[PDB]
C-alpha cells in the first residue's frame, strides 16, 4: 500500500567552461565594385571615307 | 535600390527593425509589477465548474 518511490538527486556533469582574455584584431569591410580596364581606347577615325580594308 | 557599379541603400539606412508588439494599445501590471495575461470566457451550454 504505497510508501515508496524515493527520490535521488542529480549531478548535471559535462560543462565546457572556456575563458576568453582580451587581444589585439583588425578590422576589415567588405565593399561591392566593378573591374574596370586600366587603359582602354575607343578607336574613333580622325577623317571621311568609305573603310576599305 | 542598387545602382549598376555596385552602389545600394538597404533596409537599415532609412529604418531601424526589430522585434516590437503587435499592437500596443492594451497594458496590464499586477500590483505595480509589469505583467500580461489571457482573460477567458465561457462559452455559453458549457458548466462554468468543471
Amino acid at each position: 500500500c504505497g510508501k515508496s518511490e524515493a527520490p535521488p538527486p542529480a549531478q548535471t556533469p559535462e560543462v565546457g567552461i572556456v575563458t576568453l582574455e582580451a587581444q589585439t584584431v583588425t578590422l576589415n569591410t567588405e565593399l561591392p565594385g566593378r573591374t574596370n580596364a586600366f587603359r582602354i581606347a575607343e578607336v574613333r577615325p580622325q577623317v571621311n571615307g568609305i573603310i576599305l580594308k | 535600390k542598387v545602382n549598376p557599379d555596385g552602389s545600394q541603400v538597404r533596409l537599415k539606412d532609412v529604418a531601424d527593425v526589430g522585434l516590437g508588439g503587435q499592437d500596443y494599445s492594451i497594458n496590464a501590471q499586477f500590483n505595480g509589477s509589469p505583467a500580461s495575461g489571457i482573460a477567458i470566457k465561457l462559452a455559453t451550454g458549457a458548466n462554468a465548474l468543471d
